[PDB]
């Protein structure tokens, strides 16, 4: 066999190990997920620095008054909600977030309404999205792209032991926090389901085949959407791309992929276990689930508890100025709170 | 190239969804 005794019998342990974690996991995830928390502060313990983004609402650069710390402030106005017929999306995601609880998830500090608007208090990143550190270095090297994707599997794992199907992986949703390491926002897509679902959601680089052919589909297109991701931080470019998302899903459903000649053949086998468009065969979606993509080579060096734990030292540090540099200053609109109490019924939950 | 067509295909900027 691969492994003699020692290292079988260290790997077993392992994995029951996981399995022991992602069991309380799932029972602390339930509880939150059961009875939600709600309304945890106020607009006015916040000071308004800068507007990081503006179609249901802004995102703002916020500091809160009393602590001093920065927060990522998500401001939805529940009219333009209910008339992009958002609901459902914007009340889920908040569910979610309050509920989960891993060191690669962005987190929810504060939620909170007023009669206009839902705030979303988050997690400030200063370091910004992995696509502008990608699209500038132009390409990750192994090593650098695998202690990302490392993040990503674990963090997958324990989001699908939940249940939970992600759907939007890419480097615009991962941000690079001060020690290097990753924290993924933008819940928007992400759904609860234990069999299939169907919607056809994702971003059109990213989709599995099974969603472009509007089959039903589970978790197995996270696994699909982790070998782009793979691709592109080490190649710089996504493996299927073209002038319109048409070619793009052509490409994708044609089992063809093409690998720069700069890929090690370690890169090139796990990618095409998991750019496999038969589901029979994708890694993650095997008899050993996750252990396929934990325990393939390119990931042998890759000490699993120690990421989990980010006790490896991350590749690279974004320049640690907090201060908005590494976003684009929008026009600062402010924020006015009706005096009537807009679309109460629909966001009781939030 | 695929780095130029990649270029070509103009989208090399943030993608959104749907």
């Amino acid at each position: 066999g691969h492994m003699g005794n020692a290292a079988a019998a260290k790997k077993g342990s392992e994995q029951e190990s996981v399995k022991e974690f992602l069991a309380k996991a799932k029972e602390e995830f339930l509880k939150k997920w059961e009875s939600p928390s709600q309304n945890t502060a106020q607009l006015d313990h916040f000071d308004r620095i800068k507007t990081l983004g503006t179609s249901f609402g802004r995102v703002m650069l916020v500091k809160h008054k009393e602590t001093g710390n920065h927060y990522a402030m998500k401001i939805l106005d529940k009219q333009k909600v209910v008339k992009l017929k958002q609901i459902e999306h914007t009340l889920n995601e908040k569910r979610i977030l309050q509920a989960v609880n891993f060191p690669f998830l962005v987190k929810l500090e504060f939620s909170f309404k007023d009669n206009s608007n839902l705030y979303m208090v988050m997690e400030y990143v200063p370091g910004g999205e992995m696509f502008s550190h990608l699209r500038r270095i132009g390409r990750f090297s192994e090593p650098h792209a695998r202690f990302y994707a490392a993040q990503i599997v674990l963090t997958f794992e324990y989001l699908h032991s939940l249940d939970l199907i992600y759907r939007d992986l890419k480097p615009e949703n991962l941000l690079i926090d001060q020690q290097g390491y990753i924290q993924v926002t933008d819940f928007g897509f992400a759904k609860r389901v234990k069999g299939r679902t169907w919607t056809l959601c994702g971003t059109p680089e990213y989709l599995a085949p099974e969603i472009i052919l509007s089959k039903g589909y589970n978790k197995a297109v996270d696994w699909w959407a982790l070998g782009v991701l793979i691709y592109e931080m080490a190649a710089g470019y996504p493996p299927f791309f073209a002038d319109q998302p048409i070619q793009i899903y052509e490409k994708i459903v044609s089992g063809k992929v093409r690998f720069p000649s700069h890929f090690s053949s370690d890169l090139k086998d796990l990618l095409r276990n998991l750019l496999q468009v038969d589901l029979t065969k994708r890694f993650g979606n095997l008899k050993n689930g996750v252990n396929d993509i934990k325990n393939h080579k390119w990931f042998a060096t890759t000490d699993w508890i120690a990421i989990y734990q980010r006790k490896v030292e991350a590749p690279f540090i974004p320049k640690f100025k907090g201060d908005t540099s590494n976003f684009d200053d929008y026009e600062e609109e402010e924020i006015r709170v009706s005096i009537n109490e807009k679309c109460g019924k629909e966001f009781t939950e939030f | 190239t695929t780095y130029a067509d990649f270029i070509a295909s103009g989208r090399t900027g943030r993608r959104s969804a749907i």
